[PDB]
Order: structure tokens, then sequence, then C-alpha cells
């Protein structure tokens, strides 16, 4: 990393006299190629070294530099990637220096996902996972919903067991935004893996945040989502009080979701053998009715095949 | 005479624009921002004063694949690495729009994927990169495409299983690639070159169904790895690797059914890849595409209530968002309006506006095709994303030989 590929004083490696004695190798596409990429000189000419290095094996520290400059040009060559590897093991080159260069490279491409990749091998092979929450918290903290930054962080606190302050981030990112399924996912990751859900006084303060957050943002479809994951292992049915609560948020905060949920707890009640039967499936096709044709219709073949099947199962029959 | 026949257009579709309940988040604030300019180009025929309908422009799309399946310029750099893939996008472009493949292109397709192919099995990201299996993954199927003697028979089957075998882990699970990770999209490329060129040994995939079991949460669909977030292109790669085993029943598939069913947009019409992010054009194929897969799986069981004439989405709908805000006008399909086309995009917008017009289950077949009828495209087979002719034709001429070790 001597010479930045946007330097003005950048040379081309065919230009170098350090690397004089040795002859690039073309990329071979054969006479006539397909999907041929027409590079840019400087790209061209980095893949035609790397290629050389690559193929005598050339296991040097200006090898090192240059898959630098190759990563730079296509931060998803896994080829280079894994040289870089080898070079960095042969070398016995400072891992901890290695881990300043993937934490700016990861800055400037968060999406890409052979940098997280290999800054989990770096952390593997030190052990050291000390930075990484606050890394990833920077990352996250430009965007909230990184695929790759959240897998990060469960492999980071699983591996380390690092899961005592975990739900305090989650609550912050939560108040930030509530509508983060990540989060959400976050937040479930955590407890299943700590308290777990069965502790009622846990599933209770849980039910009762949820609630609270779909009460402040009732079309928020996230908390709906978490509310039912949290419940519906167990049977809805078998929360008799929850019904009666829907219901009464209706009045003044009737989402397609409320509703959707008043469907769930009936198909529950009607599967569980509960009194009524001729008459709860009644309520619930009403439910579905609605949802098909005024309050859901994007989802109208989904519903109907809900009637259809709720129908077939629990009439006079 | 006052019937709008497009769903986008009509008037009450104007209620399905977001309830933000006074709550401000960034979430909201970008989904408003996504829906102003959808609904925006909705309107767009109103305000100019025309009548609309909607035309695939397949003679633009055409020349943008058949001069990109021979060259492209130096902002494809990026995606040297992924050389098999382009091929696959732009192939399977040209097959869903029934442009047939100059035996020579073949041919030379054949050559490159030959160059690209490792000598210890599977493909890598162009000639002399090490095997991957996306690239793998992405050459059988274009291979397949192609579907010539010569197109088979570069393939080395031995070699492929080996690979598979050196990429397969304890837990069921396969890397992507030596040296690298585990996701759905691994055993689900894994399944894929497996099934369609039969060399399937008895435990290669043990473990596999209960790998991707595991991936499943809270949410009905399945993140990458166990524990991660609920996601349309894992959820996919994983309900169609489960079908390809024969273990579709490994997953709840009634709280699969409800999350991807919930992931269509009400007002844009298209799909999101997770619950609360935006619309993008490459889940039509994604997402909707789980739609057939959940109809052989529950038909399958016995599910006397599935529609015989429809899939459990809009497909209208679908249609209607594809056509009207994901194509370019100087051909090739996009993301959303505003993105910038790519043959990513042209591949899976293509595959999943196939899907939302056929209709198949048994003997019951309904085509469903929005705009001028000439917009239906020929149809994809749900699992390998190549037409059904084409894997028919690939199974039946890989069963004539013994799976390696036989
Ligand atoms: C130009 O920015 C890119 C960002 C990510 C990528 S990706 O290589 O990691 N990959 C494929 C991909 C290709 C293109 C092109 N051209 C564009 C995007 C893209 N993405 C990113 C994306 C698409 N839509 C929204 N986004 C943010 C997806 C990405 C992951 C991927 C890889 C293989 C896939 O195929 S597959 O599921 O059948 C497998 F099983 F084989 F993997 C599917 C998805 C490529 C370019
Ligand atoms: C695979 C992967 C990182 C998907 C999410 O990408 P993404 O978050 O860029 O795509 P999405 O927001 O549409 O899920
Ligand atoms: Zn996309």
């Amino acid at each position: 990393g001597f010479l930045s590929l946007d330097s003005p004083t950048y040379v081309l490696y065919r230009d170098r006299a350090e690397w004089a004695d040795i002859d690039p190798v073309p990329q071979n596409d054969g006479p006539s190629p397909v999907v041929q990429i027409i590079y840019s000189e400087k790209f061209r000419d980095v893949y035609d070294y790397f290629r050389a290095v690559l193929q005598r094996d050339e296991r040097s520290e200006r090898a090192f530099k240059l898959t630098r400059d190759a990563i730079e040009l296509n931060a998803a060559n896994y080829t280079v990637w894994h040289f870089r590897r080898v070079l960095l093991r042969s070398l016995q080159k400072d891992l901890q220096e290695e881990m300043n260069y993937i934490i700016a490279i990861i800055e400037e491409q968060p999406k890409n996902y052979q940098v997280w990749h290999h800054r989990r091998v770096l952390v593997e092979w030190l052990k050291d996972p000390s930075q990484e929450l606050e890394f990833i918290a920077d990352i996250l903290n430009q965007d909230a919903k990184n695929y790759h930054a959240w897998q990060h962080r469960q492999w980071v606190i699983q591996e380390f067991r690092l899961w005592d302050n975990e739900l305090q981030y989650v609550d912050q990112l939560l108040k930030e935004d509530v509508r983060n399924n990540s989060v959400w996912n976050q937040r479930h990751f955590v407890i299943s893996n700590t308290t777990g859900y069965s502790d009622r006084a846990v599933l209770e303060r849980e039910v009762q945040y949820t609630l609270e957050m779909i009460k402040l943002v009732p079309h928020n479809e996230s908390a709906w989502n978490y509310l039912k994951g949290i419940l519906q292992d167990r049977g809805l049915s078998r929360y008799p009080n929850l019904l009666n609560q829907l219901l009464d948020l209706q009045p003044s905060h009737s989402s397609p979701y409320l509703i959707a949920f008043l469907v769930d707890i009936y198909e529950d009640m009607l599967e569980n053998q509960c009194d009524n039967k001729e008459d709860i499936l009644n309520k619930a096709l009403e439910l579905c009715e609605i949802l098909a044709k005024e309050k859901d219709t994007i989802r109208k073949e989904y519903w109907r095949y809900i009637g259809r099947s709720l129908q077939s199962k629990h009439s006079r029959e | 005479v006052w019937s709008e026949p497009l769903y986008s257009l009509r008037p009450e579709h104007a209620r399905e624009r977001l309830q933000d309940d006074s709550v401000e988040t960034v979430t909201s604030i970008e989904q408003a921002k996504v829906e102003e300019k959808i609904q925006e180009v909705f309107s767009s025929y109103k305000f100019n004063h025309l009548v609309p309908r909607l035309v695939l422009q397949r003679e633009k799309h055409f020349h943008y694949l058949k001069r990109g399946l021979r060259q492209l310029t130096d902002a494809y750099e990026c995606l040297d690495a992924s050389r098999p893939w382009l091929c696959y996008w732009i192939l399977h472009s040209l097959e869903l729009l029934d442009e047939p493949i100059p035996q020579i292109v073949a041919t030379d397709v054949c050559q490159f994927l030959e160059l690209c192919q490792s000598p210890d099995g599977g493909f890598g990201g162009g000639p002399g990169q090490y095997p991957h299996l996306a690239p793998t993954y992405a050459a059988v199927n274009a291979l397949c495409i192609i579907g010539t003697e010569e197109a088979y028979n570069v393939i080395n089957r031995e070699k492929l299983l080996q690979y598979l075998y050196s990429l397969k882990q304890p837990d069921g699970s396969f890397l992507m690639h030596v040296g690298g990770e585990v996701d759905v999209r691994s055993a689900y490329c894994a399944a894929s070159v497996a099934s369609l060129t039969n060399i399937i040994t008895p435990d290669l995939f043990e473990g596999t169904a209960e790998w991707i079991a595991r991936c499943q949460n809270w949410e009905g669909g399945i993140g990458g790895v166990p524990g991660m977030e609920a996601h349309g292109g894992y959820t996919f790669c994983g309900l169609a690797a489960l079908v390809i085993l024969k273990k579709e029943r490994s997953l709840n598939l009634k709280s699969l059914l409800q999350w991807v069913t919930s992931r269509q947009m009400r007002f844009e019409g298209g799909f999101q890849g997770r619950c609360n992010k935006l619309v993008d054009g490459c889940y039509s194929f994604w997402q909707a595409g789980l739609l057939p897969l959940l109809h052989r799986a529950l038909h399958a069981q016995g599910d006397p209530a599935l529609s015989m004439s429809h899939w459990m989405f809009h497909q209208q709908a679908l249609q209607e968002y594809i056509l009207m805000c994901c194509q370019c006008p100087a051909g090739g399909l996009l993301d959303k309006p505003g993105k910038s086309r790519d043959f990513y995009h042209t591949c899976y917008c293509l595959s999943g506006l196939s899907i939302a017009q056929h209709f198949g289950s048994g003997a019951m077949l309904h085509d469903v095709v929005m705009g001028v009828p000439e917009n239906v495209l020929q149809p994809t087979h749900p699992v390998y994303n190549i037409g059904p002719d084409k894997v028919i034709q690939a199974t039946t001429h890989f069963l004539q030989k013994p799976v390696p070790g036989f």
C-alpha cells in the first residue's frame, strides 16, 4: 500500500523497475470471448501482474502490496482474498495492521461479502473480539439494516459469548427506529439465547412492550410479527385475554395486521376444540372477507385460501 | 365506461399509501419516498392525457442482452469474478424472451465455461480463478440452457462431486468455497448442480434439510444462517433446495406462506426482500417464485383448498410493477425507477414476470398476461430458474449415466 491507486503519481506496474524481472500474464479468454469486459488500462495491468505472482506462487512483500490494489479494483475477487491470506501467513504479517486495513475497506464497501469474511478469519486467528461490537455499531450507525453487519455481530456474540450488553443495544436502536426489522430479529436472537421465552415474567414483559409499541405505531408490521412470533409456538388460544385486548384496540388502531392477528387467534381456538365452533369460524370468515375484499386486497388469493381452509375443516362437517 | 383495467391506477388504490401514524423514522421516511416516486409513475398517463398500455420492450431488451453476451464496458469490472453469472443471467433472459442462441455463440459460451472450470471440480468466476459454488451453479444452468451434447459434456461430473464433498460440513451445511463460509445459498447451489447432473449420493445431503430448517425463524421466512433475519433470497434458496431434496416438510410451510405473502407491497405491487425494507424488482423472482414451490408442496400433502387457476399472490399487481416501473427505456430492467439497469435485475425481473404470467398445477394451466398479448414470456422452472424443457431434458440425459460410484 505504498503508492495509492488514486495517487496523481500512480504508475502502472509495467512501468515499475522493481517489477522488471517478471512477465505479466494476460488473461486467456480464448480466440473468441463472451462476456468480455473491456477493462481499464489500470485494472488490466494490476490483474496481469496478479496472474503472474499467483501463477508462480510468489509469496513476497511486493505480491502482498499488489493484492491490495487488485482488491481495491474488485473486492469481490475471492481468488485474490485467498492469496492475500496465504501471504499474511507466509510473510507472518502483523494481523493487527491487517485489522486496521479491513476496518477501512469495510467502511468503504460495507455490503461486500468478502470483506466481512476476511475480518472473521482475522478475529478467529487473533482469537480477539475486543474491537468488534464497537466496529459493527459504527457500520450500523450508517446503515442500521446492513445484513452482513448483523451476521458478523451474531457470530461474534455467539462465538465469544458476549450477550451481556446486547439487549441494551437493541433498546437503543429500537428507540431510534421501531420499524427496524433487523433489530426486532436481534431482540429475539438475544432473548432466545439467554433467558428464553418461557420465564413467564419475561414473556409478559415482552408482550407488554410489543403491545405498547403497537399502540404508538399501529401500522408497524415488525412489532405485529414479533408479538405473533413470541406467542404462536405455544398456541395463541392459550392466552384467552389476548383476543379481548386486541378487539379493544380495534376502535382506534385497526390496521389490517390487527384483523389478521384476530384471524390467527380464531384458527387456534377452532383447532383446539374451543366453545362455539359453528360460530368462531364465521366471525373469522367475516374477517378474511374484509381482508380479501376491502382492507388487504394485495393478498386476496391468500385470504381467500385461508377462508377455504377454515371452511373445509371447521364447519358443521 | 369508467372502469380502469390497471389495478395500480384505480381510485381506491390511493388508500394503499403508507400510514405512518405520525411517527416518523428512517424506515417510514424512505418508504414514503419510494411511494411518491411510484405514484408519479402510475399517474403519468392521466397527467399527460394519454391512455395507458403496458408493453414489454422486447427489442430494446434483446439488443442490450445480445451485445452484453459478447462485450461489456469497464463498468462490469466489479463482476470480473462473476463471468459465468453474466452468461447465466444473459442466456436466461434471452430464453425467456424466446430468442434462439446462434449455435456458434452456444459453442463460444461452452469453450469459455470450459476455461472457467477447475481441474479439481466446479467453476470459478473467470479463467484461472479458483472454484466457487455460485459460479458453479451459474455455469451448470447456462450449459443446460444451451442444452447440446457439447454443453452437457463440458461438465466433469466426477470432479464436481469431489468438489461438493470437499465443501460438505458435519452439521449439514456446505462452504460456498474452500476457506469460505456457509449459508443457505450454497446448499441450494449444491442441490441444483447435484440433482441436474445426477451425482447425488445417499450421504451427500445428509443433515442438509435439518440445517436449512434451523434457518427458518420467528418470522416464518429463512435467514442466511441460523439466527439471522428472514430474507427472500435465502428463503427461495432454502425452500427450493428442500424441494429438490424432497424434504419440503422439514419447514413450517404455514408460517412460510404467511411470511412471503406479506412481502408483497400493497402500493407498489412488487416485493420487498425483508419486512420493513423497500420494494425491488429482483424479488419478483426470489419472493414470487416461492409461491409455485409452496403450491406443489401443499398440494402434495393433499391441501384441498388450493386454487386451480392462480398462485397465492397478486399476479396482476406484480406485472404492473415490473412493466410500468422496472423497464429501462434503453433496454434492460431495474430494481426500481431511478436505479440504473443491470443484467441481474434484467434476469430476475423477467423471471418473476414469467412466474406472474404462468400458473400450472397438474392438468390445470392458466395464464394471466397484463398489457399487450406479446408481453407473454416463455415459462421458467421455479426450482432451477431455467426453462422447464431445459430441466427435463438435462435430468433425462444425466440419468443415462450412474451416480459417480456405479
Ligand atoms: C453493483 O453492486 C453489486 C452489489 C452486490 C453484488 S453481488 O455479486 O453480491 N450479488 C449479485 C448482484 C449482481 C448484480 C449485477 N449485475 C447486482 C446486484 C446484485 N446483488 C445486490 C442487489 C440486488 N438487488 C438488490 N441488491 C442490493 C445481489 C448479490 C447477491 C446474490 C448472489 C447470487 C445469487 O444467486 S442465487 O441466489 O441463485 C445463488 F444461490 F446461486 F447464490 C443471488 C444474489 C453485485 C454488484
Ligand atoms: Zn434487487
